[PDB]
C-alpha cells in the first residue's frame, strides 16, 4: 500500500577509485528495475540488452520552448483558422519567419502543457473511419493535473571509479504513500463532454460514447508516461477514462515510477534518472488526449 | 564488551583551551552520532553539542563560538575543544553515542537519536596551586571528637580513624569550598565517655595531591 | 527552547511500593522523551526511550506514558537499586533539554546530639579561627544552624555540609563552621550554635567561653 | 599510489610528438585586418602614434 512496497533493498559490490579494491553498498531499488535470478539474487532490468548511461546530474529534463526556422528560399506558412482540423484547404494563412515555441514535453495518452484551441475542443484524425489512426484531441480550458511524490527521498553518492559517481537512493522516509496525480472531478467530468460533444459529430448523435481505459502493452503505453522534477512517472489513468456517455472532489491516479529509462521506444539504449533530493511536486495542464477507437 | 573511554586531563588554568578525546572501543565512529554531556558537581546534565550521523555539528546555544569538535575516523576518537574556560565550567564531561531509532507514528517517519551509551567520566576542575592539608584537632555517654581538614586544594581528601580500625560512628563530612579557593573539611567519630582517657584515637588524612598523610591524634584539651 | 518541568524534586517511598513521576513539557513533544536514571556517584543510564519502550535489559517494572505534555513514569516492586536521580530528556527540538531531576530516596523523626569544638590553638598561630558545630544522627534532614557570638547574630561567615543518609538508620549528620579572624576571635567571650530541627520542641545551644 | 589517481586517469604523453614550441602566426580572415603597434615606448593602452597593417 506504501511506496516502501514498490522498492527493494539491494545490496553489491562495486568497484572503487582504486582498479585493485572492491566496495561493500547498498541501494533502493524500484521493483520495476530489478529481475530474479534464478536475500535472493536479482540484477537489473536493462542489463541483458545494454548498459544504462546514467542520466547525467546537471542536464535538466525541463523543455524549453524552440523555434523551428525555414533557411533563405523557405517560407513557413501558418494557418490562423480557428476551426481547421488538420487538413484541407486554410482560408486565413500567415507567412511567419518562424514558429511560436513548442515545448518538446515528452508524454503518453495525455498532451500535458502546450497549446490549447482557440474556441472549442477540436478532435483531429487521420481517417477518422479508421480505427487503426489515434485521434488527436485538443483542449481550449486545460484541465489541470497534479503530481506528487511524497516521499522525502535521501540521494546517496557512489563513486565507481575515478571522476565517476554514481547517485543512489539511500533512504526513505517522510510521507511514504504511493505517488500519484489529482484531476478535478468536476474539471475533467465538464472536458469529457465538451470532447463528447465534438465526437459525436462523426459518429452520429445517437450512439453511444464510452470512453474505456488503455487495452495493453509496455507500461510506457499503457500508463501516462512522463517526467516531472526529473523523476520519471507511470500514471495508471483508468480513473480518467472510466465513463460511458448516452445522447472540491478529485480523481486521484496511483502513478509508478522508475529509474531506468528506455524513453524513445527504443531498444539497446536506456538511461539511469537518478533519484532527485527530497519531495517532488508537479502542476501541468493536460491541452490535450491521444485516442484509438475499438473497431 | 562495546564501551567509551575516556581518560583524566588534570586540572587546566582558566582561560585557556579544553581539549577532550574519547575513545570508542566495540563499535566505530561510523552511522551513529557522537555528543558531549557534562554535569557541574551538585547539579543536572547539561547538553554541549552532537555530531549526527550526516557529519552535521549541532551545538548549545549558551556556549556561544568557543565549540568545537571533530572526530578522527582513523583512531576512533571523539574530540571537544572548548576554549576560553571559566570556572563554571568546572564538570564531568561524559561522551556519548547518540543512537538513531526509527519509530513510527500513524503515518510519519523519524529518526530518534537517544544517546545509547555513555562515557566514565572526566572530572574537569579549573582554578589555586596544589596545597596539603593542615589537620586541626576538635577535642571533646556518648563524646564527639573529630579533625579539621582545612586549606587543602584540590580534591579529593580521604579520613580514616585508628588506620581502619574504628569505623562504627565515624562521618566523613562532603569537603565545602572555602571563599579562599581552598577546600576544607571535617571528619568525626562518636565514642564512649569512657574511652577517652583510655582508648587512642588517631584520624589518618591523606591527601594524594600533594603526597601529604598526617595520622593526627586527637586528646581532650 | 523547550522547558522540561519535572515534579516532585523529591519522593520518599520504601521497599516494595509503587511510584510515578511526572515530567511536563512546555509546548508539545509528540512521544519523543526518553528517562534517565543516575545513580548516586555512577553515570546516568538509559530507562525508558519514546516515552513507552523499555531499554534492553531494564525489568519491566519500569513503565512509561503519555503522547502528550505530562509524561509519566511508573516504578512497582521498589527496590534499593531504584533509588536514584531520573531525568526526562526530550528530542524534538534541536536546543535539547534535560528534566531538573527527581531524587527517590526511602522513608524516625530524631533530634540532632550536638556538639561544639573551639578552635586549636595551632590554628590560632595562623591568624584564624574555625568554630565547628556538629549535628549527629538525626531525621529529617531539614536543620538550621545559628551562630551566637557574645549574642550577635553571625550572618556569611559560615558554611555547612551533610552526610548522605545513614543505610541502617536513615538519619544525616551536619557539620558547620564559623570562620572569623583571630583578632575577632580574641574580642569576644561566649561562642555558641543554635540548632532548630523538627524533632526539638524549642533550639538547642551549645556554647563555650573562650 | 600514483598521485593524479583519485582524480583521472593519465593519458600517457606521446613519445613521437614533441612539447618545443614552433612559432605560429595568427591571422586575420577576409573583412578584417590586423593593426600593428610599432611605438616603442608603447605600455599596454592608449593612443599608439606609428601603427601598421
Ligand atoms: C537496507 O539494507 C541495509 C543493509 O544492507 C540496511 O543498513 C543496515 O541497517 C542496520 C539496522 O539499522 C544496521 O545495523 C546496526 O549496526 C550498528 C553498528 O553499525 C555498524 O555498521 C555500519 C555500516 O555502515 C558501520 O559503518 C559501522 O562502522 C558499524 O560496523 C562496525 O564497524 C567496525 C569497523 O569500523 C567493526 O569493527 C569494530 O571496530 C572497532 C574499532 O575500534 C573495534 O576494533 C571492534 O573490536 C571491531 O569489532 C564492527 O564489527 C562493526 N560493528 C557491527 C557490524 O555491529 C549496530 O550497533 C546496531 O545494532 C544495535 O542497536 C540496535 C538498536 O539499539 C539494536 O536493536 C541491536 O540489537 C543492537 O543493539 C545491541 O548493541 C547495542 C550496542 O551496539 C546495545 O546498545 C544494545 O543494548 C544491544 O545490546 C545495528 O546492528 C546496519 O549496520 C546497516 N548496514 C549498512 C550496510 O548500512 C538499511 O537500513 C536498509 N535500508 C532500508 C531503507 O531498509
Ligand atoms: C529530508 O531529509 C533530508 C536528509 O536526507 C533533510 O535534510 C537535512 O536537514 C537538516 C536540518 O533539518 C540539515 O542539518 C543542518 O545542517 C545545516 C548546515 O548543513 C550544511 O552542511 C551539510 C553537511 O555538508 C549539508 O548536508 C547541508 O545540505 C546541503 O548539501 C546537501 C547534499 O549533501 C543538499 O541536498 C542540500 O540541498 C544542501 O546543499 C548544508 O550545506 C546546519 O546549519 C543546520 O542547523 C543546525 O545547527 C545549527 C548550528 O550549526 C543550530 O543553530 C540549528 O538550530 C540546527 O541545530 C543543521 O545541522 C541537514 O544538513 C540536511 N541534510 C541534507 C543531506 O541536506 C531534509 O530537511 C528533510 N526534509 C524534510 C521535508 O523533512
Ligand atoms: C561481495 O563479494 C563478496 C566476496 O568478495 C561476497 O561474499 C562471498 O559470497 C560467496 C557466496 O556467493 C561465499 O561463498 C564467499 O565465502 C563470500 N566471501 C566472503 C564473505 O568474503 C558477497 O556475497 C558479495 N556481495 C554481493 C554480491 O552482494
Ligand atoms: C532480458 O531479460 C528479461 C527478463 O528475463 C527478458 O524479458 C522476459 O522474457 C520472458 C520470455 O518472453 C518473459 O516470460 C518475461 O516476462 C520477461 N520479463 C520482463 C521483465 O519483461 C528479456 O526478453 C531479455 N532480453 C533479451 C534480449 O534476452
Ligand atoms: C508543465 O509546465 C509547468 C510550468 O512550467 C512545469 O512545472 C514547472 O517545472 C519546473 C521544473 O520542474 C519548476 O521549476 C517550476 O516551478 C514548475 N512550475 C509550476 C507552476 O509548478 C511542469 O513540469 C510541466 N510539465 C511537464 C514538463 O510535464
Ligand atoms: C489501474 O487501475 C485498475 C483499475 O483500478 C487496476 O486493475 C483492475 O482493478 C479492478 C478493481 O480496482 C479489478 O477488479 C481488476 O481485476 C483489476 N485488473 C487487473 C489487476 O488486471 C490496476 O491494477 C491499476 N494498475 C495498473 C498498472 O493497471
Ligand atoms: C586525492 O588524494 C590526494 C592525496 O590524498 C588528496 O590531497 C590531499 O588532501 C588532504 C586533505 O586536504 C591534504 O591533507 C593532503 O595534503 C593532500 N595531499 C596532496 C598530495 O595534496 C586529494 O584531495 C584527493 N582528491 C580527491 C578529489 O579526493
Ligand atoms: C478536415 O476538414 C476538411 C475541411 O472542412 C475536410 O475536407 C476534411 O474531410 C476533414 N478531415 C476529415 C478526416 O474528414
Ligand atoms: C491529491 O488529493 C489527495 C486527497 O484526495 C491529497 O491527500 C493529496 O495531497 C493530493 N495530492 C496532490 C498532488 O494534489
Ligand atoms: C493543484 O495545485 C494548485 C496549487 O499548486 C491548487 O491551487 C489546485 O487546486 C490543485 N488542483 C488539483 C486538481 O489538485
Ligand atoms: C484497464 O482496466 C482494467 C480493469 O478495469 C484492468 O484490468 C487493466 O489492467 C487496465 N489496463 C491498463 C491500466 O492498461
Ligand atoms: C496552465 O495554463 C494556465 C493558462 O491556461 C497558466 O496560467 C498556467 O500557468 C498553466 N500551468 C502550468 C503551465 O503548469
Ligand atoms: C599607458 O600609457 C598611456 C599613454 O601614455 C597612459 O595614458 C596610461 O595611463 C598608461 N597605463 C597606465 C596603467 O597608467
Amino acid at each position: 500500500d506504501d511506496m516502501r512496497g514498490e522498492l527493494k533493498n539491494c545490496s553489491f559490490n562495486m568497484t572503487t577509485e582504486l582498479r585493485d579494491k572492491k566496495q561493500k553498498v547498498y541501494s533502493l531499488f524500484y521493483r520495476l528495475d530489478v529481475v530474479q535470478i534464478n536475500n535472493k539474487e536479482y540484477r537489473l532490468i536493462n542489463c541483458n540488452t545494454s548498459a544504462i548511461t546514467q542520466a547525467c546530474p546537471k542536464v535538466s529534463f525541463e523543455p524549453i520552448p524552440i523555434h523551428y526556422c525555414a533557411p533563405a528560399g523557405f517560407a513557413i506558412l501558418k494557418c490562423k483558422d480557428k476551426k481547421f482540423n488538420g487538413t484541407g484547404p486554410c482560408p486565413s494563412v500567415s507567412t511567419v519567419q518562424c514558429t511560436h515555441g513548442i515545448k518538446p514535453v515528452v508524454s503518453t495518452q495525455l498532451l500535458l502543457n502546450g497549446s490549447l484551441a482557440e474556441e472549442e475542443v477540436m478532435i483531429r484524425s487521420e481517417n477518422i473511419t479508421n480505427n487503426a489512426k489515434n485521434i488527436l484531441v485538443q483542449f481550449n480550458t486545460p484541465v489541470q493535473i497534479n503530481c506528487t511524490r511524497p516521499n522525502n527521498n535521501t540521494r546517496k553518492s557512489i563513486r565507481i571509479g575515478p571522476g565517476q559517481a554514481f547517485y543512489a537512493t539511500g533512504d526513505i522516509i517522510g510521507d511514504i504513500r504511493q505517488a500519484h496525480c489529482n484531476v478535478s472531478k468536476a474539471t475533467w467530468n465538464e472536458t469529457l463532454g465538451k470532447v463528447v460533444k465534438q465526437l459525436r459529430k462523426h459518429f452520429g448523435n445517437n450512439t453511444i460514447i464510452r470512453f474505456a481505459n488503455s487495452s495493453g502493452g509496455d507500461l510506457e503505453v499503457t500508463t501516462h508516461s512522463f517526467n516531472c522534477g526529473g523523476e520519471f512517472f507511470y500514471c495508471n489513468t483508468s480513473g480518467l477514462f472510466n465513463s460511458t456517455w448516452i445522447s472540491n472532489d478529485s480523481i486521484t491516479l496511483p502513478c509508478r515510477i522508475k529509474q531506468i529509462i528506455n524513453m524513445w521506444q527504443r531498444i539497446g539504449q536506456a538511461m539511469y534518472a537518478p533519484p532527485i533530493q527530497g519531495v517532488i511536486r508537479c502542476v501541468s495542464n493536460i491541452t490535450g488526449l491521444i485516442l484509438t477507437r475499438d473497431g | 564488551q562495546a564501551r567509551l573511554q575516556q581518560w583524566e586531563g588534570r586540572p587546566l588554568k582558566p582561560a585557556e583551551t579544553l581539549s577532550l578525546t574519547c575513545g570508542v572501543h566495540g563499535v566505530g565512529l561510523g552511522g551513529s552520532g557522537w555528543g558531549w554531556i557534562r554535569q557541574p558537581p551538585g547539579q543536572g546534565l547539561q547538553w554541549i553539542g552532537e555530531i549526527d550521523h550526516d557529519g552535521s555539528h549541532k551545538h548549545n546555544p549558551a556556549l556561544r563560538s568557543r565549540l568545537s569538535m571533530s572526530l578522527d575516523t582513523s583512531r576512533n576518537q571523539v574530540s571537544l575543544r572548548l576554549t576560553s574556560v571559566t570556572a563554571a565550567d568546572t564538570a564531568i564531561y561524559y561522551c556519548v553515542r547518540v543512537y538513531r531509532e526509527k519509530f513510527l507514528i500513524g503515518e510519519f517517519l523519524t529518526d530518534y537519536r537517544f544517546m545509547d551509551m555513555w562515557g566514565t567520566g572526566t572530572t574537569v576542575i579549573v582554578s589555586a596551586s596544589t596545597k596539603g592539608p593542615s589537620v586541626f584537632p576538635l577535642a571533646p555517654g556518648t563524646a564527639a571528637l573529630g579533625c579539621l581538614v582545612k586549606d587543602y586544594f584540590p580534591e579529593p581528601v580521604t579520613v580514616s580513624w585508628n588506620s581502619g580500625a574504628l569505623t562504627s560512628g565515624v562521618h566523613t563530612f562532603p569537603a565545602v569550598l572555602q571563599s579562599s579557593g581552598l577546600y576544607s573539611l571535617s571528619s568525626v567519630v562518636t565514642v564512649p565517655s569512657s574511652s577517652l582517657g583510655t582508648q587512642t584515637y588517631i584520624c589518618n588524612v591523606n591527601h594524594k595531591p600533594s603526597n601529604t598523610k598526617v595520622d593526627k591524634r586527637v586528646e581532650p584539651k | 527552547a523547550i522547558q522540561l518541568t519535572q515534579a516532585p524534586l523529591t519522593v520518599s517511598a520504601s521497599i516494595g511500593d509503587t511510584i510515578t513521576l511526572t515530567c511536563r513539557a512546555s509546548q508539545d513533544i509528540s512521544i519523543w522523551l526518553s528517562w534517565y536514571r543516575q545513580m548516586p556517584g555512577k553515570a546516568p543510564e538509559l530507562l525508558i526511550y519514546a516515552a513507552s519502550t523499555l531499554r534492553g535489559g531494564v525489568p519491566s517494572r519500569f513503565s512509561g506514558a503519555r503522547s502528550g505534555t505530562d509524561f509519566s513514569l511508573k516504578i512497582k516492586n521498589l527496590q534499593p537499586e531504584d533509588f536514584a536521580t531520573y531525568y526526562c530528556f526530550q528530542s524534538d527540538s534541536y536546543p535539547r533539554a534535560f528534566g531538573q531531576g527527581t531524587k527517590v530516596e526511602i522513608t524516625t523523626v530524631a533530634a540532632p546530639s550536638v556538639f561544639i569544638f573551639p578552635p586549636s590553638d595551632e590554628q590560632l598561630k595562623s591568624g584564624t579561627a574555625s568554630v565547628v558545630c556538629l549535628l549527629n544522627n538525626f531525621y529529617p534532614r531539614e536543620a538550621k544552624v545559628q551562630w551566637k557570638v557574645d549574642n550577635a547574630l553571625q550572618s556569611g561567615n559560615s558554611q555547612e555540609s551533610v552526610t548522605e543518609q545513614d543505610s541502617k538508620d536513615s538519619t544525616y549528620s551536619l557539620s558547620s563552621t564559623l570562620t572569623l579572624s583571630k583578632a575577632d576571635y580574641e574580642k569576644h567571650k561566649v561562642y555558641a550554635c543554635e540548632v532548630t530541627h523538627q524533632g526539638l520542641s524549642s533550639p538547642v545551644t551549645k556554647s563555650f567561653n573562650r
